[PDB]
């Protein structure tokens, strides 16, 4: 019963921390924000 | 207007298709440009 | 909800996405979708 609730209070308080603006997804972000500017360079590059 | 045709505005020659427009040009601006400096809003010559 | 994604490939019939697809560029979209993945 111990064991059980503590699993219960971890799973809890994982939710709360994410659902909470934690801003912990970092890694996939920098990959899509890597990509659009990559293109945008491509395509402001075109004025040379 | 509503075709895809070739288009010459006082030298200024291009292809595409011409549109009526909402952009609030002043009285001393002919031209808009596009982030990479491609025309986009032309004032007509005659019909202004 | 917390990652937002800039172009997922999708129908673009009709800013810098339209700038882009009038010069050449373009996105494919991925084989397997979300409901696939879950
Ligand atoms: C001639 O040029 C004037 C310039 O303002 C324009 O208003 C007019 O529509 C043009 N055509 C004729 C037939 O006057």
């Amino acid at each position: 019963k111990l064991i059980a609730n503590q699993f219960n209070s971890a799973i809890g308080k994982i939710q709360d921390s994410l659902s909470s603006t934690a801003s912990a997804l970092g890694k996939l972000q920098d990959v899509v924000n890597h990509n659009a500017q990559a293109l945008n360079t491509l395509v402001k590059q075109l004025s040379s | 207007k509503n075709k895809c045709v070739n288009f010459n505005f006082n030298g200024l020659t291009g292809t595409g298709v011409l549109t009526e427009s909402n952009k609030k040009f002043l009285p001393f601006q002919q031209f808009g440009r596009d982030i990479a400096d491609t025309t986009d809003a032309v004032r007509d010559p005659q019909t202004l | 909800n917390k990652v937002t994604l800039a172009d997922a490939g999708f129908i673009k019939q009709y800013d810098l996405i339209c700038a882009q697809k009038f010069n050449g560029l373009t996105v494919l979209p991925p084989l397997l979708t979300d409901e696939m993945i879950a």
